[PDB]
RNA sequence: CCUUUAACGAGGAUCCAUUGGAGGGCAAGUCUGGUCGCAGCAGCCGCGGUAAUUCCAGCUCCAAUAGCGUAUAUUAAAGUU
RNA sequence: GACGACCCAUUCGAACGUCUGCCCUAUCAACUUUCGAUGGUAGUCGCCGUGCCUACCAUGGUGACCACGGGUGACGGGGAAUCAGGGUUCGAUUCCGGAGAGGGAGCCUGAGAAACGGCUACCACAUCCAAGGAAGGCAGCAGGCGCGCAAAUUACCCACUC
RNA sequence: UACCUGGUUGAUCCUGCCAGUAGCAUAUGCUUGUCUCAAAGAUUAAGCCAUGCAUGUCUAAGUACGCACGGCCGGUACAGUGAAACUGCGAAUGGCUCAUUAAAUCAGUUAUGGUUCCUUUGGUCGCUACUUGGAUAACUGUGGUAAUUC
């Protein structure tokens, strides 16, 4: 049932002294098929990832401690709590919600996170994975007798702790709801906790900045403010750092952590860089195969869990084979030609409004041949810039009208393709290539397969965003306009998408402007950068495209964050805003190491 | 070839046409024959017999009560 | 890592501390541990120093000395009281005890005092 | 862990050594037919409870007379036998115990008395009635066919006071059909 | 491990004469340290709920004893596992009844109500004699009492009648041939008879004979004899049947004739 | 949970008894169809080479029965320690 | 009346010592000793008796009635299965005794420990890190990996026995 | 229940074993309506271990100025409930396992006249005084480290 495999990593595997009893009796080698690859030589005895039966005879008879078992993942049909529908994604057992502390979850996009959250909140009853005749709270509360779920599900059936939850998507709720500015917040739950969340989330402007005014980052901040003031006993937070300021991630973290104390269950799920270590106390890692089946592990501590998620990829019990050490592209290799045909498509320092936003410009020596990256806080107008360049306000008092053709990526995810996406893949065509730019980008998490034939309304935002990227670089254009492309993506597919678009357009010595709020893609896309300085609601100045180091220095010193690069995996981490390191880095200004 | 020892032994298959259920390189659970150390009957030097092929019986694989898990 | 009196170095060292020592609080009657402490010498490789004023000059430090001492708390052993108000052997030790005044935004005000012991 | 339990239990029969022996199979089948029992085991129980009496009897009879132990335990064993109607007070001595046959313990069963005291049409009908809670010993319903009737309990066996056969509401069949005259034959 | 004294007692390992059941639970009361040996005692908890039925569970015994109702030799004992034992005189004032712990002839304690003009004195058996500092003679009884200045004719193995408000021995019976005796150990437990003999094997366990009121004789060890009477006249009151230890062939006849199957 | 009780709840084609055998040892067929020293059975003796009481199956019959078969250690049989 | 306290007794023990009692092996017939082996004298030490340990002295002690060495899928016993009479085989396992908390070693506190739900160090493992440092012991109850022919729920409660 | 039956031969009488036969306890196969009991990670690996829990404790009677709550106004030993904290006691019992270990452990039998003993029970308590000393915790306030019952 579990697929057992043998592995060989060892202190000096000795194919020069042992005489290789390792290969002289694997049962599969005897019958012709080669399981093991070694003779008298100098180095490691190779082994097939699949030709050992899991016999274990490979292990009993090496003289040195070279060989051992691992358990490759399989679909067991044991502890199936739910199936997304009949024949769909299979969900195994749930994490037991420890009270008094924040329970976090981590995993790749589309493995069973939001279904687990919807089940734990009583909004989805368990069906025990049956296609037909889903049970009704007598066989449930017998399927997990002798288990904590026996009592937990009754406490939510008599609503003695009636749950409350936050949504997955930011773009839905300001259309689905109705309420004028401030009065919705006042009439919802309270005034007291209303007052403390409002100030510590820095949304005190939304006494008069309306629900139609506010941006998707400001909407996540509203969604989190409203669920925090909502009076309930158990809480959940799906993606609570989707489109936020690099300081305001930690401010969200603190304002959720401020409700830990009074015997309240809380679960959070994130695609985190350095934020959840302050958010959660225990971790439960997920493994499986995307939108096919997903398994939940037993609890771990924060550092221990975050580590068994990427300091290798083995539980203390079993195995999985994904999420290895590449959270920084250590492959420092970049080469393309210099060309003296260069176009310097400069622009004036035009000053523009809408009702409230003074967002000044200074001129910049923008050129055709490479990408320019953009920095800045949320809500400072890094969006309106290239929205105005795309045929909107102030092209008249200066404003360089787009010289090359425009590919627009909008950040509000709402493609109007009812039916399936396949017909929206007709205002383009794929047939223009069948090539690495398309394959290595669109495929990695499974294949191109799930994103050809599907109604875009039931879509994981990740692959819809991969299609919006594909129809952006699939349109007749050359100036590509981008806005948080990394959102709604995991870590490794974020970097896949970043790397492959850099490489693809740099084949052509071609234009793009990128809007980021993250680090990794921003750091491996750049040789020049613009910065937004000043605080929102009054003023902002888009400084000219400077170098990388001094630019993001102006950035971080304005945000007052420094970073640390662990060499073993080149991992980034936040220094805690006051440290024996947060003094040298803040005296020398260095927040970027190992160029 | 046994799991724990690793040593090699020959075993009988106990009914008409069973040798088709036994694929190659799967597990099996061998048992004794019936005289505690000695070859039984007309067979020269075979001292063990199969009961389970892959967590399913032979008596059920052969009477039809179950089918191979694949 | 703190500093403790009598470990003559500028380095840091590991000592087997017990009850009555400093830089240690024992969790169980009759216990000992082995922990790291810095030598008593002072050098630029610190992070803080505690200094206590012994002789004050003439110019008042702006935010340290101009303030006033609180009422602290009064004595509770009988002879301590006698020694403070220079009382005779047969002066009443009652009446003199420091009647702690008590005010809050709730109830009526009050005066407390300690139960006198000897 | 230490625990507050009795593990004490025991077996109440012994299989025969010759498994297919005709003189045995035909006698036991005769005994099953003549008293309406269920297995062979219902006979091996009686064989055991007799062959165990016949060991105490023998080991006493191999003591010397006038012994304290032999006197006390013999006077106790004969009393216990006489009290269930397996022995005659006109015998009352150990050298008679060795003359008892299996068909005297079988005879004192409640199933046997319920037939032989007249309350049922056959030895099979009796086993059904007892198991249906139709009979009572002394102000007490019983439900076990193998119950052994003590000598002076004999004349107490009679039909239960909450039962159709003598002072009781008709059962769920005689009532479903009398209702077919007023719910199936009057307006149905 | 064992590195120090134990403090629990398992139900099976408990003494037999406590007549405890088997299926209540794994433990037994474990008498606390006292004047009486652990096997010879009877804790106060076992006397109130297994014998007199006054209480029902351990907590009811604890809240009967806390109200200061029970008296063991005049004093007021509040410990429910206190080790009462042979010659101790429980008094329950709030009811007006008294008891004497004496072995019944099957070799176990039984309830034995006594008249309140008797529950003022109890007997003790002398265990030691020594001359303290300055030349004061002392005494040690079987229940650990120490009497200072006793009469200079009371010796070992004798019996003394004390009072419960003073100590201060009043009478004493001397161990020799012809006096009554009750036996407090081994096979013959709770039998009575005149001593009639004493052999003496120097250095090992001198042996003693006895003789019932029906000719029956039965030896014992001297360290198990307890004189209770001058001769043929027991000082303290006796339980029904008076230690006669009838055989089972007689016990059956009385059971049958009395037909004691009801009341 | 068991016990105590109202109301529904049996016509047998279900509110369905199984596990191993049928030459001998050892209770039970010198039935019918198939295979042809093959496939197989068989603890032991032994069955199968075109007319199988022993293989594969139908029918019938046997033993124990809410249980029965197999592998193994051990005891009696063993006066074969 | 509560508490504390010297010593004596008593209680719960603990410790050391006497007699008798053990599975297989001769392809184990001699073993033991200034690296104390048996004994004497005086001490050291210890809660006390004692080669327990030191100094001097003597040359002893054990063995075909099996010493000494080796093996045990050996923790001992109350007991379990079968059993004419005699016996054979089993006893990790709820009661009693012993021994141990990954392996060896040293000690604090205490009436009581050579204690691991105590501390210190070496050996083997393993966790966190800002690379300076810190932390660990399920052969307790559940639970998980591994191992294998082979063994249950990460539930409820102090109401019963204590 | 003090028991045998098949097999070397053309047949017979023997020695002699292999096979059958009955119980027991570990595994496993097929099957399963009721009801009372109830064993269960010993065998291999005394191998390794995520998370939670398994040892704490206040009376009339050691120390109460937490305003924390508090009443009839007063502490004039000082009321009264009482968090915390010093102090005392317990943590050496219980539970788990069977690696070690063959005159060892263990059993019955005896001895401490060769020793120690918290506690309980009973003895014992007479060769500035109307009451002495300084110093800590909780509490107030300032802190250090990424991190700990620092
Ligand atoms: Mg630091
Ligand atoms: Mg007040
Ligand atoms: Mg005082
Ligand atoms: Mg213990
Ligand atoms: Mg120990
Ligand atoms: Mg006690
Ligand atoms: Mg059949
Ligand atoms: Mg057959
Ligand atoms: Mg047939
Ligand atoms: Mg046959
Ligand atoms: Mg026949
Ligand atoms: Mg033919
Ligand atoms: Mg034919
Ligand atoms: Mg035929
Ligand atoms: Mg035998
Ligand atoms: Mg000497
Ligand atoms: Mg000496
Ligand atoms: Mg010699
Ligand atoms: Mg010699
Ligand atoms: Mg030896
Ligand atoms: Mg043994
Ligand atoms: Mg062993
Ligand atoms: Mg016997
Ligand atoms: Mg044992
Ligand atoms: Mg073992
Ligand atoms: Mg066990
Ligand atoms: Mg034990
Ligand atoms: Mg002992
Ligand atoms: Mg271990
Ligand atoms: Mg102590
Ligand atoms: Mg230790
Ligand atoms: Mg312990
Ligand atoms: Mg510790
Ligand atoms: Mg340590
Ligand atoms: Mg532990
Ligand atoms: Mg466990
Ligand atoms: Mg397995
Ligand atoms: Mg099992
Ligand atoms: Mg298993
Ligand atoms: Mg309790
Ligand atoms: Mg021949
Ligand atoms: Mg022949
Ligand atoms: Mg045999
Ligand atoms: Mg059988
Ligand atoms: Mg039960
Ligand atoms: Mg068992
Ligand atoms: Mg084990
Ligand atoms: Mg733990
Ligand atoms: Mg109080
Ligand atoms: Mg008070
Ligand atoms: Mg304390
Ligand atoms: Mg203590
Ligand atoms: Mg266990
Ligand atoms: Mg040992
Ligand atoms: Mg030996
Ligand atoms: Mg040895
Ligand atoms: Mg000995
Ligand atoms: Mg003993
Ligand atoms: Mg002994
Ligand atoms: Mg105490
Ligand atoms: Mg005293």
């Amino acid at each position: 049932k579990l697929t057992r495999i043998a592995i060989v990593n060892h202190d000096k595997c000795k194919p020069k002294k042992c005489r290789q009893e390792c290969k002289k009796s694997c049962p599969v080698v005897r019958m012709g098929k080669l399981c093991i690859e070694v003779t008298p030589q100098s180095k490691i005895a190779w082994i097939s990832e699949t030709l050992c039966i899991g016999c274990g005879i490979c292990i009993k008879k090496c003289p040195f401690g070279a060989l051992s078992i691992v358990n490759l993942p399989s679909n067991l049909e044991k502890e199936t709590t739910h199936r997304y529908c009949a024949n769909a994604f299979k969900l195994h057992r749930l994490p037991i919600p420890r009270p008094g502390e924040v329970l976090g979850l981590v995993g790749t996009n589309g493995i069973g996170k939001s279904t687990a959250l919807k089940i734990l909140a009583g909004k989805q009853k368990p069906n025990l994975g049956k296609y037909d005749d889903p049970p009704d709270w007598q066989e449930i509360l017998t399927y997990f007798r002798g288990s904590e779920l026996q009592n937990y599900f009754t406490k939510i059936l008599e609503d003695d702790l009636k749950a409350i939850i936050k949504p997955q998507y930011v773009d839905q709720i300001p259309k689905a709801a109705k309420g004028t500015v401030g009065s919705i917040l006042d009439r919802k739950d309270e005034t007291k906790t209303q007052a403390i969340v409002c100030q510590q989330l820095d949304l005190t402007h939304l006494k008069e900045r309306n629900v139609e005014d506010l941006s998707g980052g400001e909407l996540q901040r509203f969604a989190c403010a409203v669920v925090c003031i909502q009076k309930a006993d158990i809480f959940m937070f799906d993606e609570p750092s989707s489109y936020l300021d690099v300081k305001q991630r930690l401010k969200a973290a603190i304002t959720i952590r401020s409700l830990i104390n009074p015997d309240r269950y809380i679960i959070v799920v994130e695609h985190d860089l350095s934020v959840l270590d302050y958010l959660s106390d225990f971790i439960c890692c997920l493994y499986g195969v995307p939108s096919a089946y997903g398994v939940v592990t037993m609890p771990f501590s924060v550092r221990e869990g975050i580590n068994i998620f990427l300091d290798g990829y083995v539980p203390t019990e079993n195995l999985r084979f994904r999420d290895a050490s590449l959270v920084f592209k250590v492959a420092e290799t970049a080469n393309e030609e210099e060309v003296k045909k260069m176009c310097m498509y400069k622009y004036p320092g035009m000053k523009k409004k809408m009702g409230e936003f003074e967002l000044a410009i200074v001129a910049g020596e923008f050129t055709d041949s490479e990408i320019m990256v953009m920095l800045g806080e949320n809500g400072t107008g890094k969006t309106t810039f290239i929205r105005m360049l795309a045929g909107r306000l102030k092209p008249d008092e200066g404003g360089e009208v787009p010289v090359l053709n425009v590919s627009y990526k909008p950040q509000k995810i709402s493609p109007k393709s009812t039916g399936s996406v396949r017909q929206l893949l007709h205002e383009k065509i794929r047939d223009a290539y069948t090539h690495p730019q398309f394959v290595t980008d669109v495929m990695k998490p499974l294949q191109i397969e799930n994103i050809i034939d599907q109604e875009v309304q039931t879509l994981s935002g990740g692959e819809l965003q991969r299609v919006a990227l594909a129809l952006c670089l699939g349109k007749p254009a050359d100036v590509y306009l981008i806005d948080e492309p990394s959102a709604y993506l995991d870590s490794e597919q974020r970097l896949m998408a970043a790397r492959v678009v850099k490489r693809f357009i740099l084949h052509a010595k071609k234009t793009a402007f990128v809007v980021e709020h993250d680090f990794i893609m921003a750091t491996y896309l750049a040789d020049r950068v613009i910065v937004f300085d000043g605080i929102p609601s009054k003023n902002t100045v888009a400084n000219s495209p400077q170098t990388l180091l001094a630019g993001m220095n102006k950035f971080l010193s304005q945000l007052e964050i420094t970073f640390r690069r662990d060499p073993n995996n080149y991992r980034p981490r936040i220094n805690k805003l006051n440290s024996i390191k947060d003094v040298e880095q803040k005296k020398s200004g260095n927040y970027f190491f190992l160029d | 070839q046994l799991i724990k020892n690793g040593k090699k032994i020959t075993a009988f298959v106990p009914n008409d046409g069973c040798l088709n259920f036994i694929e190659e390189n799967d597990e099996v659970l061998v048992a004794g024959f019936g005289r505690k150390g000695h070859a039984v009957g007309d067979i020269p030097g075979v001292r063990f017999k199969v009961v389970k092929v892959a967590n399913v019986s032979l008596l059920a694989l052969y009477k039809g009560k179950k089918e191979r898990p694949r | 890592f703190p500093m403790k009196q009598g470990v003559l170095t500028h380095g840091r060292v590991r000592l087997l501390l017990s009850k009555g020592h400093s830089c240690y609080r024992p969790r169980r009657t009759g216990e000992r541990k082995r922990k790291s402490v810095r030598g008593c010498i002072v050098d630029a490789n610190l992070s803080v120093l505690n200094l206590v004023i012994v002789k004050k000059g003439e110019k008042d430090i702006p935010g340290l000395t101009d303030t006033t001492v609180t009422r602290r708390l009064g004595p509770k052993r009988a002879s301590r009281i006698r020694k403070l108000f220079n009382l005779s052997k047969e002066d009443d030790v009652r009446q003199y005890v420091v009647r702690k005044p008590l005010n809050k935004e709730g109830k009526k005000p009050r005066t407390k005092a300690p139960k006198i012991q000897r | 862990m230490p625990v507050a339990r009795s593990w004490v239990c025991r077996k109440t029969y012994v299989t025969p050594r010759r498994p297919f022996e005709k003189s045995r199979l035909d006698q036991e089948l005769k005994l099953i037919g003549e008293y309406g029992l269920r297995n062979k085991r219902e006979v091996w129980r009686v064989k055991f409870t007799l062959a165990k009496i016949r060991k105490a009897a023998r080991e006493l009879l191999t003591l010397d007379e006038k012994d304290p132990r032999r006197l006390f335990e013999g006077n106790a064993l004969l009393r216990r036998l006489v009290r269930i109607g397996v022995l005659d007070e006109g015998k009352m001595k150990l050298d008679y115990i060795l003359g008892l046959k299996i068909e005297d313990f079988l005879e004192r069963r409640l199933q046997t008395q319920v037939f032989k005291l007249g309350l049922a049409k056959s030895i099979h009908h009796a086993r059904v009635l007892i198991r249906q809670r139709h009979i009572r010993v002394r102000k007490q319903v019983v439900n076990i066919p193998s119950f052994i009737v003590r000598l002076d309990s004999q004349k107490h066996i009679d039909f239960s006071l909450r039962s159709p056969y003598g002072g009781g509401r008709p059962g769920r069949v005689k009532r479903k059909n009398a209702k077919k005259g007023q719910g199936g034959a009057g307006a149905g | 491990m064992a590195r120090g004294p134990k403090k629990h007692l398992k139900r099976v390992a408990a003494p037999k004469h406590w007549m405890l059941d088997k299926l209540t639970s794994v433990f037994a009361p474990r008498p606390s340290t006292g004047p009486h040996k652990l096997r010879e005692c009877l804790p106060l908890i076992i006397f109130l709920r297994n014998k007199l039925k006054y209480a029902l569970t351990g907590d009811e015994v604890k809240k009967i004893c806390m109200q200061r109702f029970i008296k063991i030799d005049g004093k007021v004992r509040a410990d429910i596992t206190y080790p009462a034992g042979f010659m101790d005189v429980i008094s329950i004032d709030k009811t007006g009844e008294n008891f004497r712990l004496i072995y019944d002839t099957k070799g176990r304690f039984a309830v034995h109500r006594i008249t309140p003009e008797e529950a003022k004195y109890k007997l003790c058996k002398v265990r030691k004699i020594f001359v303290g500092t300055k030349g004061i003679p002392h005494l040690v009884t079987h229940d650990a009492r120490t009497i200072r200045y006793p009469d200079p004719l009371i010796k070992m193995n004798d019996t003394i009648q004390i009072d419960l408000e003073t100590g201060k021995i009043t009478d004493f019976i001397k161990f020799d041939t012809g006096n009554l005796c009750m036996v407090t150990g081994g096979a013959n437990l709770g039998r009575i008879g005149v001593i009639t003999n004493r052999e003496r094997h120097p250095g090992s366990f001198d042996v003693v004979h006895v003789k019932d009121a029906n000719g029956n004789s039965f030896a014992t060890r001297l360290s198990n004899i307890f004189v209770i009477g001058k001769g043929n006249k027991p000082w303290i009151s006796l339980p029904r049947g008076k230690g006669i230890r009838l055989t089972i062939a007689e016990e059956r006849d009385k059971r049958l004739a009395a037909k004691q199957s009801s009341g």
